[PDB]
């Protein structure tokens, strides 16, 4: 699954036995309920840019 | 850089300034608020150690605007495959004396896992390169940091068409070429170290260092940078781990 488009995940993707796949993010980050997105849990993410991320 | 634009202030808030002595020595990227990764090759010729300094939030050089910030550099980590005065293996990871605080105008970028970075990373065709490097072949370096947006290229195809030069190296594995064949666009000296950013769904990725190239936008040319996703288990490794005396560590790659 994850070597087709990233599994879906919008960060890091895990196959698993049979047809099953997990989405995981980056640290300072939390999964979704969708089990795909990714939302910053810290004031400063690595990878994005405050300045326009405020904008 | 050369052929790019002053990056507009905090828009590469991953992007460090390396100092020996206070001079310019080489760029780096942040990857947390402690851990560099910068080139090995810009530490061929360091005998003052104790002298090196990371600065963060920096973008115009010739004035403090008080977002910089400075921390010494306590461990320099190069591959034990690195060889001195050669282009291969060309990584370095620094630790920080002390953490950088975390602001608009300092942020790390993020290092990828290996797996996301080969098939999907690896396909992001345009990527920013960035640093206070020369703005010419043979110029002055940049007073305010400076960016490119460059794309990237299958080693193959940069083989064949980067033209039977003689001396003309190998292009490895730990390597992928980026940029413009047409004398216009690329990373230069003292841009070295420095960030080659890839941006996927919304974030940034660490998935390049300026490394080398023949000249700086030659014809028929393109820059060459270290290719990080195979360094990453190595990275991951050595972030785990507790510091040891010495500033310099040759730690065994893979
Ligand atoms: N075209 C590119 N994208 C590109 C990018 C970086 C580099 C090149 C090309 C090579 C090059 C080759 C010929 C002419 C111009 C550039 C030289 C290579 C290098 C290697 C070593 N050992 C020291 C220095 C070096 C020496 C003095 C000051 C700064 C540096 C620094 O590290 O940047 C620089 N780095
Ligand atoms: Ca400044």
């Amino acid at each position: 699954i994850c070597v087709n488009e990233n599994g879906g995940c919008e960060q890091y993707c895990s196959d698993h036995t049979g047809t099953k796949r997990s989405c995981r993010c980056h640290e300072g980050y939390s999964l979704l309920a969708d089990g795909v997105s990714c939302t910053p849990t810290v004031e400063y993410p690595c990878g994005k840019i405050p300045i326009l991320e405020k904008r | 850089i050369v052929g790019g634009k002053v990056c507009p202030k905090g828009e590469c808030p991953w992007q460090v300034l390396l100092l020996v002595n206070g001079a310019q020595l080489c760029g780096g990227t942040l990857i947390n608020t402690i851990w560099v990764v910068s080139a090995a090759h810009c530490f061929d010729k360091i005998k003052n150690w104790r002298n090196l300094i990371a600065v963060l939030g920096e973008h115009d050089l010739s004035e403090h605007d008080g977002d910089e910030q400075s921390r010494r550099v306590a461990q320099v980590i190069i591959p034990s495959t690195y060889v001195p005065g050669t282009t291969n293996h060309d990584i370095a990871l620094l630790r920080l004396h002390q953490p950088v605080v975390l602001t608009d105008h300092v942020v790390p970028l993020c290092l990828p896992e290996r797996t996301f970075s080969e098939r999907t990373l690896a396909f992001v065709r345009f990527s920013l390169v960035s640093g206070w490097g020369q703005l010419l072949d043979r110029g002055a370096t940049a007073l305010e940091l400076m960016v490119l947006n460059v794309p990237r290229l299958m080693t193959q195809d940069c083989l064949q068409q980067s033209r039977k030069v003689g001396d003309s190296p190998n292009i490895t594995e730990y390597m992928f070429c980026a940029g413009y064949s047409d004398g216009s666009k690329d990373s230069c000296k003292g841009d070295s170290g420095g960030p080659h950013a890839t941006h996927y769904r919304g974030t940034w990725y660490l998935t390049g260092i300026v490394s080398w190239g023949q000249g700086c936008a030659t014809v028929g040319h393109f820059g060459v940078y270290t290719r990080v996703s195979q360094y990453i288990e190595w990275l991951q490794k050595l972030m785990r781990s507790e510091p040891r005396p010495g500033v310099l560590l040759r730690a065994p790659f893979p």
